[PDB]
DNA sequence: ATCGATCGTTTTTTTTTTTTT
DNA sequence: CGATCGAT
């Protein structure tokens, strides 16, 4: 017998049949509906959610209409056309719901309700009046993350005589007042203060509508969306994500000069939830806290480490499939193990850190850029650019109006975002000299002070490398060494530390093998786990966890050698245009030695690194002996 | 009147370093005691303090700061008084310490507001003084002004009522600009900060304000700690904000402005740290508290005229900032007159004379003639270092510009131009091109140059070596 | 003092040419 | 949509 004006709804109906309904919950959702399922749970999900959460007393619940199907839908109905009239009742089931769970628990800190699951309506192109009042989720792509707002309910007041000091909130629209607030003979005139009041936060950013779900052809037509509390920066840009929502019609204001009023109400949804979508398949992200492993997992991690195989396993479990001539991949895993951390807090003198810069440089025919567009999809400061992709401010000082502040302001870059990560880089020989003499300043100091006439700056910006560089010639010229077809200088060439050289493998006949094998790897679209035990994590924390615990000491053991030889390394001095060996060497051979240290986890001095630091160098340093 | 606690608290906190407040010492009497003759109305006060004395305030504090902010001025002029025959011309600046927590541009709410929060970031974009007199006189037009009231609200109303007659009330008297209460400030940006550089959006950039003593002592490229005055902003006009809308609609018995607030920040605290050296009267780690021409300029005599006096010290110098170094012993005894000053003569208006000398270094490769000077920019104060292709010509001149921003055309700075009395070396001096090389032709030597094609009277001037 | 009838009320744009280094 | 201004 009572029910709002423009409606049919009644709310002790729907607050009692979603009772009912969680009360007649065994999670009958998915163990009478999966029922070849079986969670272990004979009781409802709702008051055993109530524990899951009142034992972690982190409140905010969320909910699905596929739950509620089962029941009788007219509670479904009569949310669908009143969702803002059956939303809340939910809200108070979940607050006697405590009371089933705890009487006297937080029942002050209060639950959301975000339910979803009727069906995709179709898509943003195809709409019409009736959806005005009703549930819809479309998704697509996103565009920002815009600033946040308040929004008051209520002033602060004041007063002169006696100091009547007041408020009254708003009920939507519409507020009284006397002559003054708590308004007594009126000993003076209202008084309003706008400061000590009530406020909300919310914030609206747009939203576009693209998957392959299109207009083929068109430009996707976008939306819009607030947001509420707790859903304020829910997602950051470029992002796919759901939406759930009730549509929401609003008039313009013709002219403005007068309280005038156009035809074209303007629509947007208003929020209840969303389904953030993550896809991080790589080597994850950095913060230190929320990355913490197991014992269990030290327990596989040592066992990796208990294997002299494991100085080539983790270089075979690089690639994917890719059963040729890897013998680099130790080379390169001195870098996925990403060098060592040689501090310089002792003395504050002369700052060298262990500097791990090498790349990758040969024909067209090896995978550079596709081998390194999946390590993009590995390294934790995954870059991909190249030669013409950005220039030396494409790398820093992103400068230009910002409407935002109604100003200019001084902005972004990019490598000092990519601190101790790499960039697969290719197309070397392909840039500037204004860029290039960037790389030599950070290359050999690994730092950075700027002036221009807005901020001037003295940052810190350091990381090491990979690179896949080209010459100017489409095969590298026989007889004609690297010391010249790539396009750079006499010395500077011999400057770096050392790149393990690429080329075409000169043999007609390996072709057969993987054109067949690694075409079948398509044909089947699958894997095996074989003696290349791929695996899931377990390879990805001894690449994680020995960044951090970890320390190479040197007693005696992989220094002495050339600090033998260097008669002979340093009988280098002859030579017509040439170039040598010079007293930076054997810096880049602690730093590797440290390296290959980290793998095996040796806290003091691993010697064997020597060996297959010696082993790095004369397999590509006899390129050249002409 | 709620903040009477606050009132009685702070007022009993005075009554105590009153007494001592620390050792038979107290912090902020002889800070107040050098304000008693100019009386300028700064005192930082250690917010640590209040949880020594005043057992908690802090909770009483960092939230309904704002409100009980005015009633810390009251208590100052309350303290000012007591030993002072005083005038309330007294006032109340802060520049808050002593805090312990450390947010940032993200944990920002409705929930915010009347805090003391200390916060960093970088410094972009600056803007500058811009009076305020934020007070006057006002009233009907005939005879009854005299209004020194509470009229200096941020929305400000000329129109008052009344205070002896009936009178206009909304005819104003005209203004005061000459014995009433006025104030400065200045505004400017700060962009996310570079401790905390997360992926995906923007660096989402805060407004900031500052009250009198903190004033020109911002500048690019420096970190901070505020006040965590998170504001409700006296904003006027603004779109996009189509919420419901409300206004007091009065009692029914037998003006209007559109609401939709923006957000800014303000603060009242400042430690400008990264961007601090202090001179030599500064005490250091090592010192003797001596007397002295200055007060610690050499007051560590009771050494320096050891390391003055020997004739080994030389030597000993020499070797005494090459220790992770081995190399020839004639620049590691000659570099260091670059940084050892020259002349210094007091004489003539014939024409600048110089104190300073040109040096180089040249070398076979890989010798480390780097890594002496790789330090230096760590070692030296005004001389920080890059290389000369480590920016462009606009190393020497700034960028040049081409299109109108402020005036359209603006080279007035450079690189190698703000090494006022440090060195700012270079690297590769071989194949760099002549451009800044027939710059430094002169300007090592005359060091007073100009430009034209864009000058405001150009008249600029190196100041030391090389 | 009160009400009502008097008085007077207006805002919208983006892009092309020659110039200088 | 606002203030002026006249009388009741
Ligand atoms: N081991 C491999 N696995 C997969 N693809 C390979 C392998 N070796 C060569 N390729 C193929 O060779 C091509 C290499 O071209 P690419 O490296 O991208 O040119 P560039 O050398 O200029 O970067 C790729 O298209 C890739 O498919
Ligand atoms: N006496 C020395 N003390 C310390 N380091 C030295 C010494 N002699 C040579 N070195 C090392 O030799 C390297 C020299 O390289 P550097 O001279 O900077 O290259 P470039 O010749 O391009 O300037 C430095 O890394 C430095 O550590």
């Amino acid at each position: 017998q009572l029910v709002v004006w423009g409606t049919n709804v009644v709310v002790s109906q729907c607050k009692s049949k979603f009772k009912s309904f969680i009360m007649r919950f065994i999670d009958p959702s998915a163990e009478q509906d999966e029922i070849s399922e079986n969670i272990d749970v004979n009781q409802p999900l709702y008051l055993q959610k109530l524990e899951e959460i009142h034992t972690l007393e982190e409140p905010y619940l969320n909910l699905n209409c596929a739950h509620l199907k089962t029941f009788d839908q007219d509670l479904y109905r009569q949310l669908i056309c009143y969702p803002q009239e059956v939303i809340p009742g939910f809200d108070m089931a979940i607050n006697e719901m405590f009371f089933e769970r705890y009487p006297a628990a937080l029942l002050e800190h209060q639950i959301q309700v975000r339910p979803f699951n009727a069906d995709k309506t179709r898509n943003m192109r195809s709409l019409n009046p009736e959806d005005m009042d009703q549930l819809i989720s479309i998704s697509g792509m996103v565009i920002r993350s815009s600033n946040v707002i308040p929004e008051m309910r209520e002033a602060f007041f004041s007063c002169n005589i006696c100091s009547f000091s007041t408020t009254v909130e708003v009920d939507r629209g519409r507020i009284n007042q006397p002559t003054l607030c708590t308004n007594c003979n009126t000993n003076h005139c209202f008084r309003l203060i706008h400061n000590r009041s009530e406020f909300t936060d919310k914030q609206l950013v747009k939203l576009q509508e693209s998957p392959d779900d299109m207009a083929a052809g068109q430009t996707p037509h976008n939306v819009l969306l607030y947001a509420h509390n707790d859903l304020v920066d829910k997602v950051q840009p470029g992002d796919r994500v759901t939406v759930t929502g009730i549509y929401r019609a609003t008039p313009l204001k013709t002219g403005g000069l007068s309280s005038s009023v156009k035809s074209v109400y303007k629509t947007h949804v208003d929020v209840v939830h969303f389904r953030k979508v993550d896809n991080k398949r790589l080597y994850e992200d950095e913060e230190g806290k929320d990355h913490i492993f197991p014992p269990e997992r030290v327990e596989l991690l040592q066992l990796l480490a208990k294997k002299p195989d494991i100085y080539d396993r983790l270089a075979r479990a690089i690639a994917p499939s890719i059963y040729e001539n890897d013998d680099i991949k130790k080379g390169i895993l001195l870098q996925l193990f990403g060098g060592t951390k040689k501090k310089h807090a002792t003395l504050g003198r002369q700052n060298f850190r262990s500097e791990i810069h090498l790349l990758l440089c040969g024909d067209p025919g090896t995978s550079k850029s596709q081998m390194l567009q999946y390590v993009f999809n590995l390294v934790p400061r995954s870059q991909y650019t190249s030669g013409r992709g950005s220039s030396a401010v494409g790398l820093t000082a992103y400068v230009t109006k910002d409407p935002e502040t109604r100003q200019l302001v001084l902005q972004t870059g990019a490598l000092v975002l990519a601190d101790n990560g790499v960039c697969c880089i290719d197309e070397f020989d392909k840039m500037n000299d204004s860029t290039r003499s960037v790389l030599h300043e950070v290359m050999e100091q690994q730092t950075l002070s700027i002036a221009k006439a807005g901020i001037i700056c003295q940052l810190n910006a350091r990381t090491s490398i990979l690179a896949a560089a080209n010459p100017a010639e489409s095969q590298w010229n026989k007889r004609k060494n690297i010391i010249d077809n790539v396009q750079l200088p006499h010395t500077l060439l011999s400057r770096f530390d050392l790149i393990f050289l690429v080329l075409d493998p000169q043999d007609e006949i390996f072709d057969k093998r993987l054109a067949s094998h690694l075409v079948s790897l398509y044909y089947v679209t699958r894997h095996e786990e074989e003696d290349t035990m791929f695996d899931m994590s377990v390879l990805r924390d001894y690449i994680a966890y020995a960044r951090e615990h970890l320390s190479p000491t040197l007693s005696d053991e992989a220094q002495q050698r050339l600090i033998q030889a260097y008669v002979d390394m340093r009988k280098v001095g002859a030579g017509r245009g040439q170039i040598s060996a010079y007293p930076r060497q054997l810096e880049s051979l602690i730093r590797l030695s440290e390296a290959h240290a980290k793998v095996r986890l040796s806290n003091q001095v691993e010697l064997l690194d020597v060996e297959e630091a010696w082993r790095l160098h004369r397999e590509a340093l006899k390129q050249s002996a002409t | 009147v709620k903040d009477e606690v606050g009132i009685r608290a702070q007022k009993l906190f005075q009554d105590f370093l009153e007494e001592f407040k620390e050792d038979g010492e107290i912090k902020y009497t002889r800070p107040a005691a050098s304000l008693e003759s100019p009386d300028r109305c700064t005192l930082e006060v250690s917010f640590e303090d209040v949880e020594k004395y005043d057992q908690n305030l802090a909770t009483a504090i960092i939230e309904e700061y704002y409100h009980i902010y005015p009633f810390l001025c009251q208590s100052v002029s309350n303290y000012v008084k007591d030993r002072i025959g005083l005038k309330t011309q007294k006032d109340c600046y802060v520049a808050f310490t002593e805090v312990p927590t450390r947010h940032k541009v993200r944990d920002l709410t409705t929930s915010k507001i009347g805090t003391l929060i200390r916060i960093s970031g970088q410094v972009v974009r600056t803007h500058p003084v811009h009076p305020e007199l934020v007070s006057g006189v006002f009233m009907c037009l005939d005879c009854q002004t005299e209004i020194r009231n509470v009229e200096q609200q941020f929305k400000f109303t000329n129109p008052t009522i009344c205070r002896n007659p009936v009178c206009s009330n909304r005819k104003r008297f005209m203004l005061d600009v000459e014995k009433s209460l006025f104030l400065d400030f200045q505004k400017i940006r700060i962009q996310e900060t570079q401790a905390e550089l997360p992926r995906g959006c923007i660096p989402r950039a805060v407004e900031i304000i500052l009250r009198s003593e903190l004033v020109e002592t911002v500048q690019a490229g420096d970190r901070y700690d505020f006040t965590g005055t998170l504001i409700v902003v006296p904003d006027v006009s603004v779109l996009a904000g189509v919420g419901t809308r409300a206004e007091n609609s009065s009692r029914h018995k037998p003006g209007m402005r559109e609401l939709n607030y923006r957000m800014a920040f303000l603060a009242c605290s400042v430690q400008a740290t990264t961007a601090r050296f202090g001179g030599t009267d500064l005490p250091m780690s090592e010192v003797t508290a001596e007397d002295m021409k200055k007060q610690m300029t050499d007051a560590e005599w009771h050494k320096i005229y050891e390391m003055s006096k020997d004739r080994n010290l030389y030597q000993n110098l020499i070797s005494s900032l090459f220790p992770s170094i081995y190399g020839n012993d004639e620049v590691k005894r000659g570099i260091l007159l670059q940084q050892f000053g020259g002349v210094a003569k007091t004489t003539t208006e014939k024409t600048s004379l110089r104190g300073d000398i040109n040096v180089c270094i040249v070398g076979d490769p890989s010798t480390a003639k780097s890594q002496f000077l790789k330090q230096v920019s760590d070692f030296s104060p005004r001389a920080i270092y890059t290389s000369g292709k480590a920016s462009s010509a606009a190393g020497l001149t700034a960028a040049v510009v081409r299109d109108e921003e402020s005036f359209d055309f603006v080279i007035e700075a450079g690189a190698l131009m703000l090494a006022d009395n440090g060195i700012c070396c270079i690297d590769e001096f071989d194949k760099m091109d002549q451009r800044d090389q027939v710059a430094i032709h002169e300007a090592m030597e005359q060091q007073t140059i100009s430009i034209a094609r864009a000058g405001v009277r150009a008249t600029l001037n190196a100041r030391t070596s090389i």
